[PDB]
């Protein structure tokens, strides 16, 4: 899931400077075969 | 800023636990003749003696007698020390040696001398039996003369008893604490709102030291609280001890840092002055007070000397630098991190108003669309970005239209301090045929087509282009616009703009910032060519090509030219303001001068800040395995400059090929600059010269 | 994502994903300088023959020297950074600040510059600058670096040649 | 002497320093582009929008050259020229196992591969070939073929009254047929905002399976106090020189010199014969500019005037770079410059060495890239354009998007394994070898 | 490798996309404060929305609803000196938390028209190129 | 020639130091690479993945890159990354493999002086 943000600011003597960010995210994490696996690798990295 | 450079150039000069610490490691005032009593019978005391020596800036201490014989039964002594503390033919002299053993019944005679001053006798005869180490009361409260214990204090401590009498480098972190505790504790009776009292105060800038009240009254009155607690650091005396007093100087950076963000502009250059005027207080007054109170009274080899004589003088250079370097630290970089640099956006925005910056026309007869696209914004206005004074546009003789009995005759009377910056063309006046002050919202917006039923060009074999001027209030800044138009005879026309940002600060009736920078700024100017003349007058002459005093003199020539254009700035702009002010919503004529003048200033402010700098580069040859980077690079530049003539020999013969054929400095410093960017077999031939001799030296160590 | 499990029974309101979208960036920076420290210690086990040892003892006993002459690179570095701002940083997009005036003097070292904008926004002082900029990084500053780590190797390995001549 | 009866080499040179830019004004730069502004940037109309640097089809190449020819028909002489090459029908080969896809094969634009070709409307030298022998011509070897100097100039009128009357025969007896295999003009404009004269050759090509990629070609050549009285002096300081360093023959080792930093005197010495030989035939041309302002109605040939003129100013240039390094080689008056130049000196044995191992991995490259990037990417299109764009490589300004899309797995292993061992091995070693050079000149100084 | 063509597709629709048929400027290229009305009303509408609910690019999926906040500074906010007080009549100030606008003005019906603190908003501050905003 | 034995043996007693450093080279090479790739792969199209974020580090090396993106994508490790990189490589990484075979050549050359006295 991307989530998006679009900054125009205004500045005195006033121009436009845009900005933007787009990141996507994953937030359901445990869905296929391999996400099982990135999970069970997230331990493994906490016993090291 | 303000608050924040004078906060850490503080702190940076704290590298004086890395001086006095070297000082640290070790801890004609006496004749050299030969010394012996032949009075005293059977009162040899084999013990140890002091001399009570004080004079002219001098309190040489006690001895500590070191026996082979260890000054056996019947005898005496004759020897030499090296006594640190130098009086001279001053009447103050004296002895004391103790009663070891039995008791001693010794008319001790004498001690001759020969080289008592430089090379003279003075006969000393003590002659006199004495008490259990009695001195000499003599020449060359009963005991009054004490009080001469005047390096008991913090002010102008480099001088203390040796091998005893504790905090010598802990005396440099009495300073840090003092120092800090005047920066803090004044920027709390500066503006802290809190909830305190009583008509208390709100704001209190209250005409900065312009009036001598009340930025010296302060002074006398922030020192009391410290006190109260900076003397109890003189208590530990007799570890962690010391420690709190780094702490405290630790929160008292943060606290003062923390609430100097919002002071008014003149809330800082008051805060500069009733610190300086409060540290003055602990240095003249209290310091000077402090030396009556404690112990008032209780009768209820040969070389090592002279290496810290240069490590004082290398001290005392480092108390000029760390406040010289404050004082451009503060001119240039002071005011111009939060107005000036921080906004080029201003600059920015008319770039892009003017839609793009008349899109470069370069032509004669265009503009005249653009004209309804610059007083079509300009004359109304009504997003921001307000007036202040009408435009105009100026012409460069030949008046057209003649009917010459009264009118004809756009004057421009040129009088103004300089000529305006040169183009391809010229180099032009102020002084064109100004017609045309276009006014009044409508007639200006006609007077584009009453410039072209009267015909007012093509002539006087070059012309001429408008002038604007305008500010925002947001910012503290203004903003000086001169498009220009070169009409030259061959092209259809050159047009090139400038935008001048800057701020308009002229006097405040007596005092600002950086009227007080530029003044400090002239003092050092003063005071270094003094001192380039206790060398050229008196000490040597021929100094031809020295690079001591030939750059040590263009430093004078540096900070003398970096005051006379911001006192030039600050005079230009009280009269500029002045004739604006009376004729308010009429003229134009005002602010180009100003704003030319005042980055000749921030400019030429910046450059010396950048020689204080490589001077604190060079100034890093103090320590050993370091000190091969300077030498090696001062004696391969003769020669690796000497490389630099024959490829200025070839690469212009690479040029004379390459710009000579562009059929088939302004081109040769984008023939020699834009070369060795891209081309770069070039730049490394200085390799060899420099390995060669970091070799050489480093085989020397 | 106690934040979307609000969304998802609610799908009529804005779903707040900019404090979860935060900490992803944090994330994802931590997580790259740590993979960055890891590489950098497999130089602690390469260190297998005996022309890998050389090539550690010269560049661990340079070390020394080297950040010796590094603080002699940058205050000439930050001097050029001082005098381009003040006069550069009205006109020229890349002078604007003082952050971004160092990040423009690298560019310089590479190229990637054109300084059509430099002449023109100041006529004298600017090659003034651009040239005094070349000729002491490119013929003192940057042959000083080389200086430094040549005359370190030259002297490790004849100091292994009086190991091996000695012990032979 | 060293100073007084060598003086002739460093105190003349200063007069070719000044008299070389003194003499070129901008005539043969900003007039240069300022008559090439209107026969190269104008197209035909608002409907058409691809200009003569666009032109790919016949008729469309039609579209693009005949409406800024008309402007041009300052001032110019001469009159219009229309050329091609005419290419014969069966004049390649084709196979008899798929023989109903061809009909005729024939070769490019070539010496012996063409034909005459005359077809229907003889009425004129338009649509029926000649000789070389009426015209002036020779062979000219672009990026497509070396060409023939032959053909037909099938001119116009001076005005473009007659230049539209002609563009009238040229759909039906057009300039492409079907073996067109090029298209040529020639002009020459004499210029009043600049006293000059001028040349032209606008051809765009024909390659088989499709159409054109076009070519430019002019140069500008001014017509001449210190107006003309750069011409004695440049050839009497060297007038003695062709009397002296000829007589040094006599002396010189005994006719037998055998030397580096001296040679290159008497070597541009040829080089300055290149030009005082030249002006006997060609650089004293009268009869071939004055039959040009004399008949208005015969056409310009001062336009092959200018092909033995590009090679006489920029030939002329070559005595600029030898006689700095011959100056230096008398400049090194300094201590510190006898050091520099005993360093290059003695080093450029084994450097010369060294730069012929290095052009073999370099012509190795230029090998494998022009064998594998030769059909995919412009900047790889001919192996004499594989051997510059190496050298832009080593400057940056190559991108190689278009490499690694050209070719997946060999592209990038082409790349690193170049930017790997030009500049971590083979630039590495051309300083190696003039370091130590220059570290043992200096260290043998320090035992004089 | 699946993420990045994701970031730089949505990043083509709102950045790429002139404002309008007839124009050329950007999201990136904005330059006035009447250019940013004729990009929400242009490009935004077409962005978000392709005609139920709303799937971008035909697989993706708009979560709920966007919203549009706005950081604003009092009127009374800088001195200016009492020289040239005639002519300029009002103004503004740079961003600073102590010179912001919490009055509601003008149609007040809705909540756009009205304050909200950081709290009552489920929000946070976010470093922009000028200042830090709250 | 004799020359040309010089400038082979050269090249072949340096490759055994030489190919010792370009291990280290290619460690700290794809470290960065590591780092640009986890920052930079899901903004810039030149660190789109590993394998062209390889080739894009050669790219700093000729010049050729405006990181205009660089700075845009990321604002504050963004160019630490850059700074770090072209301090790195061209002040230390780039004068190492110099160092080595200049001294190699200044050993063999001084080697072949201690034979052509040998031979007189």
């Amino acid at each position: 899931f991307c989530v998006v943000r679009l900054l125009v600011e205004f500045p005195a003597t006033g121009g436009v400077i845009p900005s933007w960010q787009f990141q996507p995210l994953k937030l359901i994490r445990y869905v296929t075969t391999f996400d099982f696996f990135l999970a069970a690798c997230e331990i493994i990295f906490c016993f090291f | 800023y303000i608050v924040m450079l004078t906060c850490a150039v503080c702190l940076v000069t704290y590298m004086v636990m890395a001086a006095i610490l070297h000082k640290l490691d070790q801890l004609r005032f006496k004749y050299e003749i030969l010394v012996k009593t032949g009075w005293g019978r059977g009162s040899g005391t084999t013990a140890h003696v002091g001399i009570m020596l004080y004079g002219v800036d001098s309190r040489s201490g006690h001895r500590h007698l070191d026996g082979d014989r260890a000054f056996h039964r019947n005898s005496l002594d004759i020897f030499r020390i090296a006594t640190p503390h130098s009086l001279g033919s001053v009447w103050k002299i004296r002895v004391w040696h103790d009663n070891k053993g039995l008791s001693p019944a010794w008319f001790l005679q004498h001690v001759i001398v020969r080289d008592l001053q430089t090379a003279r006798s003075a006969f000393f005869l003590v002659n006199d039996w004495l008490s259990v180490e009695t001195e000499a009361n003599g020449g060359l409260v009963a005991e009054l003369q004490r009080g001469f214990f005047d390096k008991h204090i913090w002010l102008s401590i480099w001088d203390r008893p040796p091998r005893s009498r504790f905090t010598r480098i802990q005396r440099a972190t009495c300073c840090v604490l003092l120092i800090c505790l005047f920066l803090g504790a004044n920027a709390v009776w500066y503006g802290a709102v809190g909830d305190s009292a009583y008509s208390t105060g709100h704001v209190s800038r209250l005409s900065p030291l312009s009036v001598d009240t009340v930025a010296v009254g302060l002074v006398s009155s922030v020192v009391v609280y410290p006190v109260y607690l900076a003397i109890l650091f003189l208590f530990r005396m007799s570890s962690l001890a010391h420690g709190l007093s780094l702490l405290l100087v630790a929160v008292a950076v943060a606290v003062s840092g923390w609430v100097g963000a919002s002071f008014p502009p003149g809330v800082s250059v008051a805060w500069l002055l009733s610190s300086s005027a409060s540290f003055l207080a602990s240095f003249l007054g209290w310091e000077p007070l402090k030396v009556l109170l404690e112990a008032l009274y209780f009768s209820l080899a040969k070389e090592e000397a002279r290496k810290v004589k240069r490590l004082h003088g290398m001290l005392r250079s480092l108390l000029v630098y760390m406040l010289f370097l404050l004082v451009t630290l503060l001119a240039s970089y002071g005011d111009a991190s939060c107005h000036g640099h921080a906004y080029r956006l201003q600059s920015a925005i008319k770039q892009e108003l003017h839609s793009r910056a008349f899109l470069a026309i370069t032509r004669s007869e265009e503009l005249w669309p653009w004209m309804a696209h610059v007083l079509l914004p300009y004359v109304h206005g009504n997003q921001s970005s307000p007036e202040l004074g009408p435009p105009r546009l100026r012409q460069v003789v030949g008046w057209e239209s003649p009917h010459n009995g009264s009118g004809t005759w756009a004057y421009s009377a040129p009088d103004l301090l300089g000529a305006w910056s040169w183009g391809s063309c010229a180099v032009y006046d102020s002084g064109g045929y100004v017609q045309e002050l276009g006014l009044s919202l409508e007639e200006s917006r006609d007077r584009l087509r009453f410039l072209q039923l009267h015909n007012w060009l093509d002539n006087r074999s070059r012309a001429v282009f408008l002038e604007l001027t305008r500010y925002s209030p947001a910012v503290g800044l203004h903003a000086a616009v001169t498009l220009r138009l070169e009409f030259p005879a061959a092209g259809r026309a050159l047009a090139a703009l400038s935008v001048r940002p800057f701020a308009l600060r002229r006097l405040s009736a007596g005092l600002s910032l950086p009227l007080l920078t530029s003044v400090c700024l002239l003092l050092f100017a003063v005071h270094f060519a003094v001192a380039e003349a206790r060398t050229w007058h008196r000490e040597g002459r021929w100094r031809v090509l020295r690079l001591g005093a030939w750059a040590r003199w263009l430093l004078v020539a540096l900070t003398a030219a970096t005051a006379l254009v911001r006192l030039a700035q600050l005079g230009a702009a009280d009269r500029q303001w002045t004739r604006f002010v009376r004729g308010r919503p009429r003229r134009f004529t005002s602010f180009d001068q100003v704003a030319q003048l005042s980055s000749a200033a921030r400019g030429l402010a910046a450059s010396l800040l950048f020689l204080l700098l490589v001077k604190a580069a060079q100034q890093l040859r103090f320590v050993r395995q370091w000190s091969v980077f300077g030498k090696t690079l001062c004696r391969a530049l003769p020669e690796l400059l000497g490389v630099t003539l024959g490829l200025v020999v070839l690469g212009v013969a690479y040029a004379q090929l390459a710009i000579l054929l562009v059929s088939s400095h302004l081109s040769p410093l984008l023939c020699v600059g834009l070369w060795a960017l891209r081309l770069w077999g070039a730049l490394r031939l200085g390799a060899v010269i420099l390995r060669w001799r970091y070799h050489a030296l480093r085989g020397e160590l | 994502v106690e934040v979307l499990l609000q969304f998802l029974e609610d799908q009529n309101t804005f779903p707040n994903f900019e404090h979860l979208a935060y900490w992803q960036i944090q994330f994802n920076n931590i997580a790259a300088v740590t993979v960055f420290f890891v590489w950098i210690k497999l130089f602690k086990f390469i260190n297998f023959n005996r022309t890998m040892s050389q090539l550690s003892t010269t560049m661990s006993r340079c070390a020394k020297d080297l950040f010796g002459f590094a603080i002699m690179f940058f205050i000439i570095f930050l001097a050029y950074a001082q005098l381009a701002y003040l006069v550069f940083g009205t006109q020229v997009d890349d002078f604007s600040t003082f952050q971004e005036c160092i990040f423009t003097q690298f560019r310089i070292i590479l190229g990637d510059i054109n300084f059509a904008e430099i002449e023109e926004a100041n006529r004298v002082l600017g090659p003034i600058y651009f040239t005094t900029f070349v000729f002491f990084m490119f013929f003192i500053l940057l042959n000083m670096f080389l200086a430094i780590i040549n005359d370190t190797y030259s002297e490790v390995k004849s100091d292994l040649a009086q190991q091996k001549a000695e012990m032979e | 002497s060293v100073l007084r009866e060598l003086v002739t080499y460093l105190l003349f040179l200063i007069v070719l320093c000044i008299l070389t830019y003194g003499m070129m004004s901008s005539n043969v730069y900003y007039y240069t582009r300022m008559m090439s502004q209107l026969f190269l940037d104008t197209p035909v109309s608002k409907t058409e929008k691809t200009n003569f640097k666009t032109l790919s089809s016949m008729e469309d190449f039609w579209k693009f050259t005949e409406g800024s020819l008309l402007d041009g028909l300052n001032l110019l002489l001469g009159v219009p020229r229309i050329r091609q090459l005419r290419v014969r029908n069966g004049s390649c080969s084709i196979p008899q196992d798929l023989r109903d896809e061809i009909k005729e094969c024939y070769d490019v634009y070539s010496v012996s591969s063409e034909d005459r070709a005359p077809f229907g409307p003889r009425n004129g030298t338009a649509w029926i070939y000649t000789s070389e022998k009426d015209l002036n011509g020779s062979s000219h070897w672009g990026i497509i073929a070396t060409y023939s100097g032959a053909g037909y100039y099938l001119d116009l009128s001076r005005t473009r009254e007659e230049t539209a009357a002609q563009v009238a025969s040229l759909k039906k007896n057009v300039w492409l047929d079907r073996g067109t295999r090029a298209t040529f003009i020639d002009f020459s404009v004499y210029n009043a905002n600049i006293n000059l004269f001028c040349v032209v050759r606008l051809l765009v090509e024909f390659p088989a399976t499709g159409g054109v990629i076009p070519s430019w070609q002019f140069q500008p050549l001014k017509l001449i106090f210190f107006l003309a009285a750069c011409e004695i002096i440049f050839c009497f300081f060297i007038f003695y020189y062709v009397v002296e360093e000829i007589l040094e023959i006599r002396i010189h080792k005994l006719h037998y010199f055998r030397s580096f930093w001296n040679c290159l005197d008497v070597v541009i010495v040829v080089l300055s014969v290149v030009a005082i030989g030249i002006n006997i035939y060609r650089t004293s041309n009268v009869e071939v500019l004055l039959q040009f302002l004399e008949d208005q109605n015969t056409f310009p040939n001062f336009e092959h005037l200018a092909y033995w003129q590009i090679q006489f100013n920029n030939i002329a240039a070559v005595t600029v770079f030898f006689v700095w390094i011959k100056l230096f080689k008398f400049i090194n008056f300094n201590r510190t410059m006898s050091q520099l130049s005993t360093t290059m000196s003695r080093c450029a044995k084994d450097l010369f060495g060294f730069a012929i191992m290095f052009f073999i991995i370099f012509l190795a490259y230029a090998q494998l890239a022009y064998l594998v990037f030769g059909t995919q990417v412009d900047d790889f299109s001919t192996f004499q354009e594989c051997i510059f764009t190496q050298f832009r490589i080593i400057l940056g300004d190559i991108n190689f998007a278009e490499i690694e899309e050209a070719n997946r797995v060999l592209g990038p292993i082409y790349f690193t394994t170049f930017v790997f061992f030009m500049f971590f091995i083979l630039l590495n070693m051309f300083l190696a070898i003039i370091n130590d050079t220059y570290s043992e000149v200096k260290s043998d100084l320090a035992q004089q | 490798s699946n993420v990045y063509y994701y970031t730089r597709m949505m990043s083509q629709l709102f950045l790429d996309t002139p404002v309008s048929k007839t124009e050329k400027t950007n999201f990136k290229t904005l330059s006035s404060m009447e250019d940013f009305w004729k990009f929400t009303e242009g490009s935004l509408l077409d962005g978000l929305y392709w005609k139920n609910r709303s799937f971008i690019f035909y697989e993706n999926l708009l979560l709920g609803v966007p919203r549009i906040r706005q950081l604003r500074v009092r009127n009374g906010s800088c001195s200016i000196p009492q020289d040239l007080r005639d002519e300029i009549k009002e103004c503004y100030d740079v961003y600073s938390v102590s010179s912001e606008d919490r009055a509601p003005f003008g149609p007040r019906n809705g909540t756009a028209w009205i304050y909200t603190s950081e709290k009552d908003l489920n929000g946070s501050s976010h470093w922009g190129i000028i200042a830090t905003y709250s």
